[PDB]
C-alpha cells in the first residue's frame, strides 16, 4: 500500500 | 433439507472444465468437497463455511475453483480435466465446524474421455412375460433393456399407472460392456407382478432410463446425444 | 507499454461542487470523497496495493475554487453554451431471462459535469440496486458518466434511464426491453 | 440558458514505453475551451489562448516553480507508475465467448484489457459489422462481431491459446 | 361398452405415449375428450373414419375393428388432466364412455434448490404458513393430527422462461416437512 503522488493545484493571480 | 448433488453425472473431454453442483442441508454453513476413486480411497479436496475458505490442497488450488456465494450454491470446477479427474465427488455439510458429523449427498460421477465422440445414448425395449412362466407360476416378468449407450451414466425406473415402483423390481448391479475389448454398454432390469394384474388390459407398463451426456457443442452428422429419457412401453394383454 | 495516467480535478459554479479523481487507460483509478474526505477506489482489490491522503485532494480542490474565481473575473464572468449528453443504454453481459444481469446507462460528450440521472423500471424510479460513477475525464473537454441497474430479466418489465441536464430542452430517456 | 464556471484541469502522465520515455502534460480548461498547457517536453508553460496568458506570464516567471515542474515527471509520473506497474498494467480479465444467431452474433464480453481480436471462420471477411469495442466503465470491456449468413476465434493477452466457438 | 387403456399415465415434459379405446360393437363415429383442473371437458376430436391431426394430438378410429386411439407428443404441463373417449353404438342414439386416463406432465427441473420458508399473515403477525418450495419432480410430500400439508403443484413464471414446485403446511418450519 505505497502511497500515490499528486500535482499540487498551482495559485493563479 | 438433506445434501443435493448435481449432476448426478457428468463426462467431460480433456481440456474441458467440469463443473459441480452443491446445496447443503437447510441451516448447514460448512461445506465439504471430497474425491473418492474406483479403488474406495478418499482425499479432502477443500472446506468452506459460508463464503469463506477454511481448508484446501495444493491440488485444488492450482486446477480447481470453487465458491460457497451467499444464497447460491457452492460449486467446484476443475479448469482443465484429465483422465486421472475421473472419480466421485462427494460433498457433505456440517452444522458446527466444531462438529464432525458430516452427511454427504449423492455426488457427482465424473469421467472424462479423450473425446466426446464416442457419447451413444441407449436403446430401451421392454420384454413381454411368458406364456410359459404365466402358467407355470402365476407370475409375469417383464425385462428391460438398455443397450449401446455410453458412458456408463444411467438410471433405470419403472412406471406403472403413472407412478414410479420398486417391489417386484430389481436392476443389475452393474452395467456390462458388449465388447469387453473402451465400450459400449448394456443394462437390464425385471419388474414382476401377478399374472392377473398383467393380464389387466387397465394396466400400462414402461422403463424409463435417464442417460446423462452433454448439453454444450456438438460437431457431428447426428443428432446431439443430449442428457436425455430413453423409454419404451408394454400393455397388459389378456 | 504505452500507458496514460490523469490527475483530473475541477470545480463548478454556481453548484459549488469539486472533483479528484485518478485516471488509467480510461477507466478511474479512485476518486476523493470530499464530504467525507476520504479515498474511494474504483475497485476493492485496488485497496491493497496502494494508498493516497485525501487531505491532499481537498487542499488541491480548494485552490481550485480559488482559481475559478480568478478565472471568473479575469473573462467578465462571460458564460457559455451548455452541451447535452449522448446517453446509450445497454446490457453488461448478453441477457437471459431469470438470469441476473446489470443495466449500463451511458452519459458521455457533455458538459458542465453535473446532470440528474434516474432509473426506471416500469415508469417508477427505481433506488435499489443502481451505482454510479463520478464525472470521468474524455481525451477532449467534455465529460463521461456511468450508471448501473442489477435486474433479473423479464419479458414483463421495461426499463428507462431518465438523463437531466442544462443542455437538454427536456429530460433524456433512453428505453430498454428485452424484447 | 443557464450560465455555468467551471475550472477543470488534467494531469495527464504519458508512458510510452513504461519508464523509457515519460512525458508530462499538464492541461488547464476554462469552461469548454483549454487554455494554458505545460507538456514536459517544452518545460514552459504556454497559453492555448488569450485566457491563459496572464497565468503563462506569471508561472514561468518563477524560476523554482518551472523547476520543481521539470522534475515531475519523475518525483510523481516515475514514482506511480512503479506502483501501478503491480496491479493495473498486468491487469488480465478471460473474456467470456458465446455464439448465437438474433444474422450470427459473437459476443465477447467481460474482459481486460481492451485488446482483442475477433474472427469469424475459412476465415471470412464479409458480411461482418460489429458494435465497436465498448468500455464497460468498471474496467471491463465487451464486443458484438456479427457475421451476415461456422465458427467464432478470439485472441486476447489473457489467452495462452485462442478462443473458438 | 368401452374399453379405455390406461388408468393412469405419468410424462416428462417432451415425452409421447398413445391411448386406446376398445369397443364391444359398431360405434357410428368416436369423440376425445380431456378434463381439466376446472372439470370442463374440451372437446380434442370428432371423427367417424381414418384420422385427424390437432397439434401435437393425432386420433384414429376404425369403426370395423372398434377401436380408437390417440397419440400425444411433446408433452406439456397444460396436457395434464383426465382423457376420456366417448362413443355412439349405430344400434342407439346415446353416448358410451370409457374409464379414463389420468394423465400427468411432470415438469424438468434444471437447477432444482429446495428451502423451506415461512410467511406471516398480512392481516396480523399472529398467523404463519410453512411454503417447502424450488425442488424437483423426484421428491414427495406426505401428511399429523392438526398438522396440514397440501399435495404439491406446480407454477409456472412464463417471463423469466421459469417454473418452480411447491406445497404448503400449516398448524415450527423446520419439522413441518420433516
Ligand atoms: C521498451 O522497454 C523495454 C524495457 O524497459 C526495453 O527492453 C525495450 O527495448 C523497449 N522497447 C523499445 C521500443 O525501445
Ligand atoms: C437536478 O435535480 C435537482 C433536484 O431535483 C434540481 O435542483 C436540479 O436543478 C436538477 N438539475 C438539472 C435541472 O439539470
Amino acid at each position: 500500500a505505497d502511497l500515490i503522488a499528486y500535482l499540487e493545484q498551482a495559485t493563479k493571480g | 433439507m438433506k445434501v443435493i448433488q448435481t449432476p448426478r453425472y457428468l463426462v467431460k473431454g480433456q481440456g474441458q472444465k467440469a463443473k459441480m453442483r452443491c446445496i447443503p442441508e437447510k441451516g448447514h454453513p460448512v461445506v465439504f468437497w471430497y474425491q473418492q476413486n474406483k479403488n474406495n480411497e478418499f482425499k479432502f479436496l477443500i472446506n468452506f463455511q459460508n463464503q469463506e475458505v477454511l481448508q484446501q490442497i495444493d491440488m485444488t488450488e492450482k486446477r480447481f475453483s470453487a465458491e460457497c456465494p451467499s444464497n447460491s450454491p457452492c460449486s467446484l470446477e476443475i479448469q482443465s480435466s484429465e483422465a486421472g479427474d475421473s472419480a466421485l465427488y462427494l460433498c457433505a455439510s456440517s452444522l458446527n465446524n466444531a462438529n464432525s458429523d458430516y452427511t454427504f449427498g449423492s455426488g457427482t460421477r465424473l469421467l472424462v474421455i479423450e473425446d466426446l465422440k464416442n457419447v451413444f445414448p441407449p436403446e430401451v425395449a421392454v420384454f413381454e412375460p411368458s406364456e410359459a412362466e404365466i402358467s407355470h407360476t402365476q407370475k409375469a416378468t417383464l425385462v428391460c433393456l438398455a443397450t449401446g449407450f455410453y458412458p456408463d451414466h444411467v438410471e433405470l425406473s419403472w412406471w406403472v399407472n403413472g407412478k414410479e415402483v420398486h417391489s417386484g423390481v430389481c436392476t443389475d448391479p452393474q452395467p456390462l460392456k458388449e465388447q469387453p475389448a473402451d465400450s459400449r454398454y448394456a443394462l437390464s432390469s425385471r419388474l414382476r407382478v401377478s399374472a392377473t394384474f398383467w393380464q389387466n388390459p387397465r394396466n400400462h407398463f414402461r422403463c424409463q432410463v435417464q442417460f446423462y451426456g452433454l448439453s454444450d457443442e456438438w460437431t457431428q452428422d447426428r443428432a446431439k446425444p443430449v442428457t436425455q429419457i430413453v423409454s419404451a412401453e408394454a400393455w397388459g394383454r389378456a | 507499454e504505452e500507458h496514460t495516467i490523469i490527475q483530473a480535478e475541477f470545480y463548478l459554479l454556481p453548484d459549488k461542487r469539486g472533483e479528484f479523481m485518478f485516471d488509467f487507460d480510461g477507466d478511474e483509478i479512485f476518486h476523493v470523497d470530499i464530504e467525507k474526505s476520504e479515498t474511494i477506489w474504483r475497485l476493492e482489490e485496488f485497496a491493497k496495493f496502494a494508498s493516497f491522503e485525501a487531505q491532499g485532494a481537498l487542499a488541491n480542490i480548494a485552490v481550485d475554487k480559488a482559481n475559478l474565481d480568478v478565472m471568473k473575473e479575469r473573462s467578465n464572468n462571460t458564460p457559455d453554451a451548455n452541451v447535452a449528453p449522448e446517453v446509450t443504454v445497454l446490457s453488461r453481459s448478453p441477457v437471459n431471462l431469470g438470469e441476473p444481469n446489470i443495466l449500463i446507462c451511458f452519459i458521455d460528450k457533455f458538459s458542465p459535469p453535473v446532470v440528474n440521472v434516474t432509473w426506471l423500471r416500469n415508469g417508477r424510479p427505481v433506488t435499489e440496486g443502481v451505482s454510479e460513477t463520478v464525472f470521468l475525464p474524455r481525451d477532449d473537454h467534455l465529460f463521461r458518466k456511468f450508471h448501473y441497474l442489477t435486474f433479473l430479466p423479464s419479458t414483463d418489465d421495461f426499463y428507462d434511464c431518465e438523463v437531466d441536464h442544462w443542455g437538454l430542452e427536456e429530460p433524456l430517456r433512453k428505453h430498454w426491453e428485452f424484447e | 440558458s443557464r450560465p455555468w464556471f467551471l475550472e477543470y484541469c488534467k494531469s495527464e502522465c504519458h508512458f510510452y514505453n513504461g519508464t523509457q520515455r515519460v512525458r508530462l502534460l499538464v492541461r488547464y480548461f476554462y469552461n469548454l475551451e483549454e487554455n494554458l498547457r505545460f507538456d514536459s517536453d517544452v518545460g514552459e508553460f504556454r497559453a492555448v489562448t488569450e485566457l491563459g496568458r496572464p497565468d503563462a506570464e506569471n508561472w514561468n516567471s518563477q524560476p523554482e516553480f518551472l523547476e520543481q515542474k521539470r522534475a515531475e515527471v519523475d518525483t510523481v509520473c516515475r514514482h506511480n507508475y512503479e506502483i501501478f506497474d503491480n496491479f493495473l498494467v498486468p491487469r488480465r480479465v478471460e473474456p467470456t465467448v458465446t455464439v448465437y444467431p438474433t444474422l450470427l452474433v459473437c459476443s465477447v464480453s467481460d474482459f481486460y484489457p481492451g485488446n482483442i481480436e475477433v474472427r469469424w471462420f475459412k476465415e471470412e471477411k464479409t458480411g461482418i459489422v460489429s458494435t465497436g469495442l465498448v468500455r464497460n466503465g468498471d474496467w471491463t470491456f465487451q464486443t458484438l462481431v456479427m457475421l451476415e449468413t461456422y465458427t467464432c476465434q478470439v485472441e486476447h493477452p489473457s489467452l495462452t491459446d485462442p478462443v473458438t466457438v | 361398452q368401452v374399453e379405455q387403456s390406461p388408468s393412469a399415465l405419468s410424462l416428462h415434459e417432451g415425452t409421447g405415449s398413445a391411448l386406446r379405446c376398445n369397443f364391444t360393437t359398431t360405434m357410428r363415429a368416436v369423440q376425445w375428450f380431456r378434463k381439466n383442473s376446472r372439470g370442463s371437458l374440451i372437446n380434442l376430436f370428432y371423427l367417424a373414419s381414418g384420422t385427424k391431426e390437432n397439434g401435437r394430438l393425432k386420433s384414429a378410429f376404425d369403426s370395423k375393428e372398434r377401436y380408437s386411439t390417440l397419440h400425444i407428443r411433446d408433452a406439456q404441463l397444460e396436457d395434464s388432466g383426465t382423457y376420456f373417449c366417448a362413443a355412439e353404438p349405430s344400434s342407439g342414439q346415446k353416448l358410451v364412455f370409457g374409464q379414463g386416463t389420468i394423465l400427468k406432465v411432470y415438469l424438468h427441473i434444471q437447477n432444482p434448490d429446495p428451502a423451506v420458508y415461512q410467511l406471516r399473515d398480512s392481516k396480523s403477525s399472529d398467523k404463519s404458513v410453512c411454503l417447502f418450495t424450488d425442488f424437483d419432480s423426484q421428491t414427495n410430500v406426505s401428511q399429523d393430527s392438526d398438522v396440514y400439508i397440501t399435495d404439491k403443484c406446480v407454477l409456472d413464471m412464463r417471463s423469466m422462461d421459469f417454473k418452480s414446485n411447491s406445497a404448503v403446511a400449516w398448524s415450527a418450519c423446520a419439522n413441518a416437512f420433516n
